[PDB]
RNA sequence: GGGGCGGUCGCCUCCUAAAAGGUAACGGAGGCGCCCAAAGGUUCCCUCAGAAUGGUUGGAAAUCAUUCGCAGAGUGUAAAGGCACAAGGGAGCUUGACUGCGAGACCUACAAGUCGAGCAGGGACGAAAGUCGGGCUUAGUGAUCCGGUGGUUCCGCAUGGA
RNA sequence: AGUCUUGGAGGUAGAGCACUGAUUGGACUAGGGGUUACCGAAUUCAGUCAAACUCCGAAUGCCAAUGACU
RNA sequence: GGGGCCUUAGCUCAGGGGAGAGCGCCUGCUCGCAGGAGGUCAGCGGUUCGAUCCCGCUAGGCUCCACCA
RNA sequence: UGGUGGCGAUAGCGAAGAGGUCACACCCGUUCCCAUACCGAACACGGAAGUUAAGCUCUUCAGCGCCGAUGGUAGUCGGGGGUUUCCCCCUGUGAGAGUAGGACGCCGCCAA
């Protein structure tokens, strides 16, 4: 005879990260990263999201970037 | 023994709050202003470059007051500081405060550049 | 406890807006100044009887 | 000091039993006091 | 017996034993200590048997630093229980030893005890040891 | 105020002189003061803050403000954010009025008055004053008072020891205990 | 890890998970089936835990005051990731907890799920810049059929109605 | 698609003790017990350890970019 | 072995807010009176602003199962 | 010197001195705009009686905090071996800790 297990439960995974290379162009919208908090900061024509989301304002070339002694950001500078 | 902070400091503090939002462009540059004990300035700041495009202040000769550091001489800097800004092709702009409350000497300021041709 | 609620157009009547609240906190006909898309602008909108 | 949570404050004129007056900022006008700082037994060492 | 008065987890991974030791590769506290030369779990019966084994050669005379401390817990199923239906109750505590860790340190006696002592200890414990000295 | 024209013209000098200042901003002032009444019993009594606010607005020449529970502690009976006591700071003219009355008129209709200790000092020039009884002050009238309360009255100096301190007071008349 | 019996069945968080992402077991730990009319929006202002020293009740612990004090607190709630130019605390005015949408992304067998600048309508707060399509973020839910209710320039079995 | 070159995201191996737990010895003691080291929490010095610890942090793998060679 | 339930004063039982009520036993009073007696709330460690009343485990006592070759 | 920006505390903290006429402050008023769950504390609005004590500015300092090679070592891609809970070797890469050292600010614009 045997006992029974009180875990054997987990949530689906959320697919977090990055989404867009650093150096990728990005049309405007474009999804650059998924993240719980904010792990990377919105740079230059970046947005955050409802869920801390970091998106494209314009369409143009990805950049994560040092931002500061600690966090990072991320930037998508315009195509010239 | 009581120690306290400077007034500056607890101000740079509320200026650093408002810098968060607004910024100065070229084609819509910062007017920032700094009031003190005696006096009050006021410079048009394109902050991507980070040069003062144009100022005023009541250092400056043309403003002729002894009364230098109250609501009527605030006046006298908000007109200068538009009237200069405009000869330098300067119209939109944004007020910064500069952690001072939005009244009396830093308003009077903000009132007389709208007045005189710049727009905020 | 905490219930579906409808608030309706006081000028137009239309059922413009569900909800919730809590009702022992809220136990009197909730309005709210929200946008009637018949009348194409703010207006009282009250708790459905 | 707002308008209208703060007693008006006078200045007042304390009365001492010993025949010592002196001003004191109060709420009332006169202060009788049966025993001051220059007639108290503690004060006077006596 | 040592064992932790607390853990966070009652059940842990069972994990590896890889490398040699991170730390505790000296002689540090007293004068002369036995080195482990392979890895293993050690019990915290074990320890006491060694403690107790070169602690009454010494006869009162001097002191031991116990260098391991049983921290990591372990678990076992049931006798006679198949497979699965979850990990089993925890059972015993054991501290991972690898090459280098001094376990023992005596000191107040004289390299000629303290290697007989040592010596005594070796036996109880599931490795290969050997004697050192501090530099 | 008596006591404000006695420090500009005589304690002042006198401490400058005492301690020898390099300048006058180093002289040790009276910054504020501070009377707090504890009402913990206004667990039992919303009633009673109000009461202690009114008596404390009679001492002070001001409108108090109700002191909140900071966190709730179940060995008092107590929730966080209730009304449990009140403070008033009084600076400027009216700390002077407060400190001359009470040295002068409060102090002395102690019970069993031996003076105020040399101890209450808090290693950082400031100095805090327990009165047992609301009583002692001639605004409050015996017959309105329901329940008899103490107060503490924190004396808040710039100065930096309470050598300085201690001199500063006893300038100002403190009756400290011999 | 035969079946029975026991346990479990959807969703969320962490660990296992091998430094993108994903990843199993009756593997290891916990949460959810809400709550809030402000605990939402905005504007302005602010800084926490704890300790030391001094204090009538009053004590280790209520309330002051002082200094020290990267957070040793807080963030409605599990956990993780975040957060002190605060996302934490306070106050004023409010209802954007908007209607029409939506370039473009993410995720993904499908069905669903997620993010979104921006445009229009008409607002809130603000001097303005601007911010606002609920809440620090990620659970708090259930396809179709069928039936109920409200609205409706639609249809209405010869025609007008129904 | 491979490889080189360049950039980037990420927290494993290892390591570390800055946080959270665990934990050894000494020093020094609040305080509580038999005026006392009688025993002592914190503090402090050194020392261990961690799938659900991290002040750190690889090799690889991954996503891209620019040419080149294939 | 597994599940399910239980553990409160002498006795019987009430009951997240600081552990009650009756009876017995004691107080003085002669079918009611009048105040006491007595609790590690089985224990443990924890959730927290407080735990008998959370939650997880340990006792013990009952109860139901432990089959098919 | 003031204002106001850019740059990872190499910018910081501490300590020790130095400087103020102007400029920055503290400071001195609360009649009025405006103000405090209480207060002219702060915020405002006014003023310049005097003060560099403090903020601020400038020097010195490596006590803490920061930055930080080099070599070695762990780890490890690929390839091999063995007595295989692990271990060794080969080309390549290469930490963390430790330390040599660095560092008590660097670069704008405007005004006076
Ligand atoms: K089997």
């Amino acid at each position: 005879g045997v006992g029974s297990t009180k875990n054997g439960r987990d949530s689906e995974a959320k697919r977090l990260g990055a989404k867009r290379a650093d150096g990728q162009f990005v049309t405007g919208g474009s999804i650059l990263y998924r993240q719980r908090g904010t792990k990377i900061y919105p740079g230059e024509n970046v947005g955050r999201g409802g869920d801390d989301t970091l998106f494209a304002k314009i369409d143009g070339t990805v950049k994560f970037e040092r931002f500061g002694r600690d966090r990072k950001k991320v930037s998508v500078y315009p195509v010239a | 023994m009581i120690t306290k902070t400077s007034k500056n400091a607890a101000r740079l503090k509320r200026h650093a709050r408002v810098r968060a939002k607004l910024s100065g462009t070229a084609e819509r540059p910062r007017l920032n202003v700094f009031r003190s004990n005696k006096h009050i300035y006021a410079q048009i700041i394109d902050d991507v470059n980070g040069v003062t495009l144009a100022s005023a202040s009541t250092l400056d000769k043309d403003l002729n007051v002894e009364s230098t550091g109250d609501t009527s001489a605030a006046t006298k800097v908000g007109e200068l500081v538009a009237k200069r800004a405009a000869e330098k092709g300067i119209s939109d702009v944004v007020f910064d405060r500069g952690g001072y409350l939005y009244h009396g000497r830093v308003k009077a300021l903000a009132d007389a550049a709208r007045e005189a041709g710049l727009k905020f | 406890m905490r219930v579906n609620i409808t608030l309706a157009c006081t000028e137009c009547g239309e059922r413009n807006y569900i909800s919730k609240k809590n009702k022992r906190n809220n136990p009197d006909r909730v309005e709210f100044k929200k946008y009637c898309p018949r009348d194409k602008k703010s207006t009282l909108h009250r708790e459905t009887k | 000091m707002k308008a209208g949570i703060h007693p008006n404050f006078k200045k007042a004129t304390v009365k001492c039993a010993c025949g010592n007056e002196f001003e004191t900022g109060s709420v009332k006008e006169e202060v009788r006091v049966e025993i001051c700082s220059e007639c108290h037994p503690f004060y006077t060492g006596r | 017996m040592l064992l932790p008065k607390r853990v966070k987890y009652r059940r842990e991974h069972r994990g590896k034993m890889r490398g040699r030791a991170k730390g505790g590769t000296e002689v540090h506290f007293g004068e002369f200590g036995i080195q482990a030369l392979e890895a293993s779990w050690i019990t915290n019966r074990q320890i006491e048997a060694a403690r107790i084994a070169m602690t009454r050669y010494m006869k009162r005379g001097g002191k031991v630093w116990i260098k391991i401390f049983p921290s990591k817990p372990y678990t076992a199923k049931p006798l006679e229980v198949r497979m699965g239906s979850g990990k089993g109750a925890p059972e015993g505590w054991v501290a991972v030893v690898k090459p280098g860790k001094v376990l023992f340190e005596i000191s107040g006696v004289s390299e000629e005890v303290a290697r007989e002592a040592l010596r005594l200890a070796s036996h109880k414990l599931p490795i290969k040891t050997k004697f050192v000295k501090r530099e | 105020n008596r006591l404000k024209e006695k420090y500009n013209k005589e304690i002042a000098p006198a401490l400058m002189t005492k301690f020898n200042y390099d300048s006058v901003m180093q002289v040790p002032k009276i910054e504020k003061i501070v009377i707090n009444m504890g009402v913990g019993d206004a667990v039992q009594n919303a009633k009673a803050i109000d009461s202690a606010v009114e008596e404390l607005t009679f001492i002070a020449g001001q409108k108090p403000v109700v002191t909140r529970a900071k966190k709730s502690i179940a060995g008092f009976r107590l929730r966080e954010g209730m009304p449990i006591g009140a403070k008033v700071t009084l600076r400027g003219e009216r700390m002077y009025d407060f400190l001359d009355k009470l040295i002068s008129v409060s102090l002395p209709r102690v019970r069993d008055f031996r003076g105020v200790s040399k101890k209450s000092f808090d290693g950082r020039g400031n100095y805090t004053l327990g009165i047992k009884e609301q009583l002692i002050f001639p605004e409050i009238d015996y017959d309105k008072v329901t329940k008899v309360r103490g107060m503490d009255i924190v004396i808040v100096t710039t100065a930096n020891t309470d050598e300085e301190a201690r001199e500063l007071l006893t300038q100002v008349g403190m009756p400290f205990q011999k």
